C-alpha cells in the first residue's frame, strides 16, 4: 500500500478546515487505479533534513529514475511509475506533513526516521510517539505490558482502527522504504506489550527506567555508545517489535560482540565503573532468549535454575564481587578482560579465575572482613555443586544464558552486605 | 549429592584429595590464619608431583594430632586419602587448563561433602 | 625497475617468550586471542608494522625506500609532496581530471615509499593521491596451540602527580604469553607488482626483513621474539601453478614425540615440509 | 654523542638460598611462578631497580648519573625542570610544538638521567616529555627447574595497638626458596644507543651493576642471591650478524653428576658455553 495510504490520509486531514492544507501523457495511476489520467514526469520533492528525514538531502524523494539503470520498457523518468499528478502530490504534501516535528506524528530511530498515524482520527496517534521512544503514559505501558486493553486506561480509544508506520532511511537525495507496517490499533499495542514484556529484568539503578528506549537499547549495541555507529540494518530489524515475529539472529551476536568490546570507562567521570553487562543489554538478551529459543528466563536472579550456562554466569559474578571486595579502586577487572573467554570457553579459563579468586579471599580471611571471606567461598561452593564439568565450548545461546546469569548474581550482590 | 566417588579422573581424584587435607589442617589447628588452600593452591595445580608428598605429610601430622583426644574423628579423614589415593597411579608432572578445571571442581565438590551434618 | 616475474607464497614461523606479541586495545593490554578456542592471534597490521620498521632502519630514508606511514608524519602534507613533484596543483578532495596526471601522482607516491609499493595504501583524503593495492599480502597469524595469557602485577617507587597514595605502592600490570608458536602465511602478486613497480631488489628487501624482522623490536613489553623457519614457495610463472592453501598444507607444525607438559620452547614442536607440485619450488632454507 | 657501535647479547646466571628473590604482589608476597610448570619468575623491572640501585650507590648523584625513577620522587617535578633548563613553558599535556624544542628536552632527560638514557622512560604526562625506548632491554627471567616455595610461620613476642588477648600475640610469615638457578636475557640495541647517547662508558658501568647487582642488595626477605655467569655476545657490526636466539642456545645449563636430589647449591648445575658464530665474539670472563 504506503503510497496509497500516504494518499488517504492527504484525503482525510486535506477535509479539514484546519491541520492540513487544500491546495491541488494520459495513463492509469498506480495509487488510485483510474485510468486515463494526466501522468506525472516528476514528482515534487520531499523534505530532508531536520524538516525531513534526518540525514538526507534537502530535496530527497521517493520516485527517481536519474539514471538508465534504473529505467524500464524505454520509459523516461517518473513515467516508469506512472501516478497522476494530484495524486502524487496528494502523498508528497501528507508525507512533508508527518515530517513536520511540530506535528507530533514523527520519530527517529538510529538511521531511520519514522512516521505514523491512523486511517481516522484517534489518540493513538499521539500515544504511539510514546511507545516506541518512552519519556499517563507510565500507566498505559504498565497496563499494556500485563496484556490489559488499552481501554482500560482510556476506553475512548477505538482498538479496532488501522494505524500505519513507515520507516524511512536517507541516500544521496533519495530515501528507502526500511519497514511497513498496518494494522488495528488494539493488536500492535498488543505486540509492544509483549516486547515490553520480554525485555522485562530488574534495574541495575535506580535512575534506569522501566520501558527503555528503542533507541536506548540500540544505542547500547553501537561502537561507542552513539547513536552513529548503530547497525542501520539490526535497527530495521529490531520491526521485530511491533510485527510481533523473531528478533534478527544477528542481535544476539551484536550484544555478545559489544559485551566483549566494551571495559569500565571511568573516563566518563562516572564514579561508579561502568558495567559491560549494562541493564539494556541483558535486557536485550533477555528478550531474544524468550522470543527466538523459547526459553525460560526470569526477570530476577533463580537460586533453584541449575542451568550450568546461568550457574557459570553466578560463579564468575561472585568471583568478580570477591575481586571487587579485595582490591578496592582497583582500575579494571576480570569482567573488563575475561568476560567473554569465560562465556565461550569455560573448560579453558575458569581455573585461572578460580586461583585468583582463591588470593583474593584469602587476602581477605586476613584483613577485616574475615567473613565476607568465608560468604564468598560457601557461594562458589554451592554454585560449583551443580556443576559436573566446565564445558570446553557453549553456543551463542548459552553464552546469553550466561550473561543473564552475571547480570542477576551481580545486582543481587551490591547491597546484600 | 553432587560429589560422584565412582568418577576416578586423576584431576578429580586430586582435588577431593585436597579438600580432604584442607579439612583436616583446619581440624586440626582451628583459627589458623591461612588454610593450606591459601598457601599451597597455585603449587599445588602448578606442579603436582613435587608439592602433595608434602601436603600429604603435613596432613599425616594433622590426623596424628587429631588422634590424640575423643574429638578423633582422624580414623575418616585417613580412610578417606587412603581410598582416594588407591586409585591414583602415579602423580602428573602438569596439568592442563581444563585439567587444572576440573580439579578445582572436585576440591570444590569434596568439600561441602565434608560439610555435611 | 622491473617487476618480479613469479608468484610467491610463504609461511612464517615466530616465536615468543614471555612477552606480549600484539596487545589488544579492548581487552586491556592482553595479547588478542581467539575468545572461542584460546588460540593467540597477531595481526597483519602488526607485523606489517614491523617490516616497515625494519626498513627505515636498515635502509635509513635512502632514496627510494621512505615509509609513508611514519611515527609523526600527516598523510596530507606527504600527499602535498606528490603533487608538488608532479606540478600538479589539488583538487579539494579528488584527483586530477587528466588520468594521467593522476597516475603520475599515484606512480610518485609508489615510486619512492617502499611500504606504499608494498602493502599499498589509501591516500584518498582531502589531498587526494589515489589508491594501492600492494602486491604483498599477510594474514593474521596464529598461534598453532591455544595460549594460557598469564597476568602479572608490578609496583612503581615514584608517583607521577601530587598525591598522597604512597599508602600503598603505585600499582601496575604486564600481560605475557607464556609461550607461543605462531603461523603466518603471505602472498605476493606478480600482477600486481606490474603495476606497482615492486622489483626484485624489494623482494630481497622483504625477505631479508622477515627473516629480521624482531631482532630490533626489543622493547619492555615484548620478551623475546625470533623468527624460526620460513618456508618461500616460488611458481614458475606470472600466476600460481598450484592453489595456495594447498602449498600451506605442506608445511605441517606438531609437537615432538619425546615433549610433554605445556610448550616451552621451539624444540617442543616439530615442523616437516611436504614435496611441492611439480610447478612450484619450496625455498625453505630462508 | 659517541654512542656504543656494536650490538651486544648477555646472559646472566643468578641463585637464591632461603630467600624471595621477587614477590608476587596479587598472591600475598609468594614467589612468582610459572602457573604452568612451576618454574620461579623474576621480572625484568626488579632487575633493572637492582642496577638503578647500584649505580645511585656507587655514583652518588655524579653529574649525568642520577636515577629518574628515585624513590617516592614526583615525576612531574622532574619534568618541569628540563622544561626550565631549556627555557620553554610546558604545555598542559602537550609537546613543545617545535620539534628540535621537543626533542631538547628529551636530551636534556636522556643526558642528565643514566636510567633513563639505559632502559628508557615513558614521560607523556601532564608535562610532557616525550618517550625515549631504552636501548638496553632485559627480558623475565626464569629459573632453570622448577622451585617450590615454602611458607615459613613466624611469631613476634610484641604487640601492636592492643592485643586481643589484652597464648599467642603475633603469627607472622615468610616465604622463601629453598633454592633456585635464574637464567636472565638481556639485549643492547646500538641504533637506540645513538639516539639515547648511551656510551661505551655507560656500558662498563652497566657490566659492573649486573656482577655486583645483588652485592648490596641484601635484606630480611632476600636471602642469599649472587651473579655467577655473565656471557656477553658483542657483534662485530651495528646491526649484529647473528639471531639472538642461536647466540642464547649456545648457554647451556644441565644438572651435574651430582643430579641426586633437589638441586641446593650452584654446585648441582654445570653450564657450559659453546662456540660463537664468524662474525660474533663471546667474552664470558665477567
Amino acid at each position: 500500500m504506503i503510497l496509497q495510504a500516504l494518499h488517504g490520509y492527504y484525503q482525510r486531514m486535506s477535509a479539514d478546515p484546519d491541520a492540513g492544507m487544500p491546495p491541488y501523457l494520459c495513463g492509469q495511476c498506480l495509487i488510485t487505479g483510474e485510468r486515463q489520467k494526466p501522468i506525472a514526469q516528476l514528482h515534487p520533492s520531499i523534505k530532508g533534513g531536520r524538516d525531513g528525514v534526518r540525514g538526507a538531502q534537502a530535496v530527497a524523494s521517493i520516485v527517481s529514475f536519474n539514471n538508465t539503470a534504473f529505467e524500464s520498457y524505454g520509459k523516461e523518468q517518473s513515467i516508469n511509475a506512472p501516478v497522476s499528478q494530484e495524486a502524487a502530490f496528494s502523498y508528497v504534501t501528507a508525507l512533508n506533513y508527518l515530517l513536520n516535528p511540530s506535528n507530533r506524528q514523527k520519530v527517529t530511530i538510529a538511521d531511520a526516521t519514522v512516521v505514523f498515524w491512523a486511517e481516522r482520527s484517534s489518540p493513538a496517534e499521539d500515544i504511539f510517539a510514546g511507545m516506541f521512544d518512552p519519556p499517563r503514559m507510565h500507566d498505559l505501558l504498565v497496563a499494556i505490558r500485563s496484556g490489559k486493553r488499552a481501554t482500560d486506561i482510556m476506553p475512548d480509544m477505538d482498538e479496532s482502527v488501522r494505524f500505519h508506520v513507515l520507516g524511512l532511511s536517507p541516500n544521496a537525495a533519495r530515501l528507502s522504504v526500511r519497514f511497513w507496517e498496518v494494522d488495528t490499533v488494539g493488536h500492535m499495542l498488543d505486540k509492544v506489550g509483549r516486547h515490553y514484556r520480554e525485555l522485562e529484568i530488574i534495574p541495575q539503578f535506580n535512575n534506569e527506567q522501566e520501558f527503555p528506549s528503542l533507541s536506548t537499547l540500540l544505542r547500547q549495541t553501537a561502537v561507542l555508545n552513539k547513536t552513529e555507529n548503530i547497525s542501520p540494518v539490526l535497527a530495521g530489524g529490531l520491526r521485530a517489535m511491533l510485527t510481533g515475529g523473531p528478533y534478527p539472529q544477528s542481535l544476539l551476536p551484536a550484544v555478545l560482540g559489544r559485551i566483549r568490546a566494551e571495559h569500565a570507562r571511568p573516563e566518563d567521570k562516572s564514579r561508579y565503573r561502568l558495567e559491560v553487562v549494562t541493564y539494556y543489554r541483558a535486557a536485550l538478551i533477555k528478550a531474544y532468549l524468550i522470543r527466538n529459543r523459547k526459553l525460560e528466563v526470569p526477570v530476577s536472579l533463580d537460586p533453584a535454575r541449575t542451568d550450568r550456562p546461568y550457574l557459570l554466569g553466578r560463579l564468575f559474578a561472585v568471583l568478580e564481587k570477591a575481586q571487587e571486595d579485595a582490591v578496592p579502586g582497583a582500575n579494571a577487572t576480570i569482567k573488563d578482560r575475561y568476560l567473554a573467554s569465560a562465556s565461550a570457553n569455560p573448560g579453558q579459563v575458569f581455573h585461572m579465575l578460580l586461583k585468583n579468586a582463591s588470593n583474593h579471599t584469602a587476602k581477605l580471611r586476613k584483613d577485616p572482613e574475615r567473613k565476607s571471606a568465608i560468604h564468598y567461598e560457601i557461594m562458589m561452593q554451592e554454585i560449583i555443586d551443580n556443576i559436573s564439568d566446565f564445558p570446553v565450548t557453549m553456543s551463542s545461546d548459552e553464552q546469553g544464558l550466561f550473561m543473564i546469569g552475571y547480570y542477576h548474581q551481580r545486582k543481587a550482590l551490591f547491597t546484600k552486605k | 549429592v553432587s560429589l560422584d566417588p565412582a568418577r576416578t579422573d586423576r584431576p578429580y581424584l586430586l582435588g577431593r584429595l585436597f579438600a580432604v587435607l584442607e579439612k583436616a589442617q583446619e581440624d586440626a589447628v582451628p583459627g589458623a590464619n591461612a588454610t593450606i588452600k591459601d598457601r599451597y593452591l597455585a603449587s599445588a595445580s602448578a606442579n603436582p608431583g613435587q608439592v602433595f608428598h608434602m601436603l600429604l605429610k603435613n596432613a599425616s601430622n594433622h590426623t596424628a594430632k587429631l588422634r590424640k583426644d575423643p574429638e578423633r574423628k582422624a580414623i575418616h579423614y585417613e580412610i578417606m586419602m587412603q581410598e582416594i589415593i588407591d586409585n591414583i597411579s602415579d602423580f602428573p608432572v602438569t596439568m592442563s587448563s581444563d585439567e587444572q578445571g576440573l580439579f578445582m571442581i572436585g576440591y570444590y565438590h569434596q568439600r561441602k561433602a565434608l560439610f555435611t551434618k | 625497475m622491473t617487476a618480479i616475474a613469479n608468484r610467491y607464497e610463504f609461511v612464517l614461523l615466530f616465536d615468543v617468550e614471555n612477552g606480549n606479541p600484539n596487545g589488544d586495545p579492548d581487552a586491556g593490554n592482553m595479547p588478542r586471542i581467539d575468545p572461542e578456542t584460546g588460540h593467540g592471534l597477531v595481526t597483519d597490521v602488526c607485523l606489517k608494522r614491523k617490516i616497515r620498521n625494519h626498513v627505515a632502519l636498515t635502509k635509513e630514508g635512502a632514496e627510494r625506500f621512505n615509509i609513508y606511514i611514519q611515527e609523526k608524519a600527516i598523510l596530507n602534507e606527504t600527499h602535498e609532496r606528490a603533487y608538488t613533484a608532479c606540478d600538479l596543483k589539488p583538487e579539494p578532495k579528488k584527483l586530477p581530471k587528466k588520468v594521467e596526471d593522476a597516475k603520475r601522482v599515484t606512480d610518485w607516491m609508489c615510486t619512492n615509499f617502499y611500504d606504499i609499493r608494498t602493502f599499498g595504501a589509501v591516500m584518498t583524503t582531502e589531498v587526494n593521491c589515489g589508491q594501492v593495492r600492494g602486491p604483498v599480502q599477510m594474514a593474521f597469524a596464529r598461534s598453532v596451540e591455544p595460549v594460557v595469557p598469564q597476568e602479572v602485577s608490578i609496583t612503581r617507587m615514584a608517583v607521577t602527580t601530587k598525591a598522597e597514595a604512597e599508602d600503598n605502592r603505585t600499582m601496575g600490570r604486564k600481560h605475557i604469553v607464556p609461550y607461543g608458536l605462531y603461523v603466518a602465511h603471505g602472498f605476493i602478486s606478480a600482477p600486481l607488482a606490474e603495476k606497482t613497480g615492486f622489483s626484485d631488489e624489494d623482494l630481497t628487501l622483504f625477505w631479508d626483513a622477515l627473516v629480521n624482522m624482531f631482532e630490533h623490536d626489543r622493547s619492555a613489553a615484548r620478551g623475546l621474539m625470533s623468527s624460526r623457519k620460513l618456508i618461500v614457495f616460488k611458481h614458475q610463472n606470472r600466476l600460481g601453478n598450484a592453489p595456495a592453501h594447498k602449498l600451506f598444507d605442506l608445511v605441517k607444525v606438531s609437537r615432538a614425540e619425546g615433549s610433554s607438559g605445556p610448550a616451552r620452547s621451539f624444540a617442543d614442536y616439530a615442523v616437516t615440509v611436504g614435496q611441492a607440485p611439480e610447478g612450484v619450488e619450496v625455498k625453505e632454507m630462508l
